């Protein structure tokens, strides 16, 4: 059971996004103690944002990523109090110019909690 | 019989800082004290709540009026009056 | 448009917030 989100009535959440261009996600040691990697991209969005929607915002910031065939691998980076540290969990991928089965995956469907980081490993075609 | 001046703010996202809380709730009155505890084993992170004490009960009432059910960083928050001395 | 709809902090990183509508408080 999910609540529909009215984006004029619900204020957006701050999403802190990190990207690579070599197909590999950031190491966990780059996030220790509140440090973060270079090139943070700050997005304001909603819990029903989809991978396809987020991909277009990323393409807005990096036009080279627009090229047909570009692969976006999405991972959530999140503090797990159970282990004393950050963990990364890959959630899905999209590709420029292709319709894939993760296009419509949403943050909340993945149990994303606000404040968790998004890490996007991008592979040129 | 005297009315409370201290409020508990709940459901704060992991993005929300002590300064954000000062800035937002100062909208409703003069803040005399804030307590926003951090994760013991990860001090850079809050526990997701704060106490805010105002100078007078009218201000605390106002804050509760406007923000219990209000939103901070895209998430609905709780605001409730608290009658207790600071923790020991 | 976001800045018309929602309040934004000066403190960083900047976050948006929003109190209950006058409507909602009375109701």
């Amino acid at each position: 059971p999910e609540k529909p989100i009215d984006r004029e009535k619900t204020c957006p959440l701050l999403l802190r996004v990190f990207t690579t261009n070599n197909g590999r996600h950031h190491r966990m040691d780059e996030f220790s103690r509140g440090n973060v990697p270079s090139s943070e991209l700050q997005i304001y969005t909603w819990m029903d944002a989809t991978l396809k929607e987020l991909t277009s915002l990323v393409k807005e910031v990096y036009p080279e990523a627009r090229k047909k065939g570009t692969h976006f691998n999405f991972a959530i980076v999140f503090m797990d109090l159970k282990r004393p540290g950050y963990r990364v969990k890959e959630i899905g991928s999209t590709m420029s110019g292709r319709k894939g089965t993760d296009d419509s995956m949403t943050l909340q469907s993945q149990k994303f909690q606000i404040g968790d980081y998004l890490d996007i490993a991008i592979t040129p075609p | 019989s005297m009315k409370p001046t201290k409020v508990h703010i709940g459901r704060l996202t992991r993005n929300v800082t002590k300064d954000h809380i000062m800035e937002i709730f100062s909208t409703y009155g003069k803040i005399k004290m804030i307590d926003m505890p951090v994760e013991r084993m990860h001090p850079h992170l809050s526990k997701g709540y704060a106490y805010v004490e105002f100078e007078n009960p009218d201000e605390a009432e106002k804050a509760l009026k406007h923000m219990d059910g209000g939103q901070i960083d895209g998430q609905e928050i709780t605001a409730t009056a608290v009658l207790a001395p600071w923790p020991r | 448009l976001l800045d018309d709809l929602f309040r934004k902090t000066k403190g960083t990183p900047c976050i948006y917030w929003l109190p209950l509508t006058p409507e909602a408080i009375a109701e």
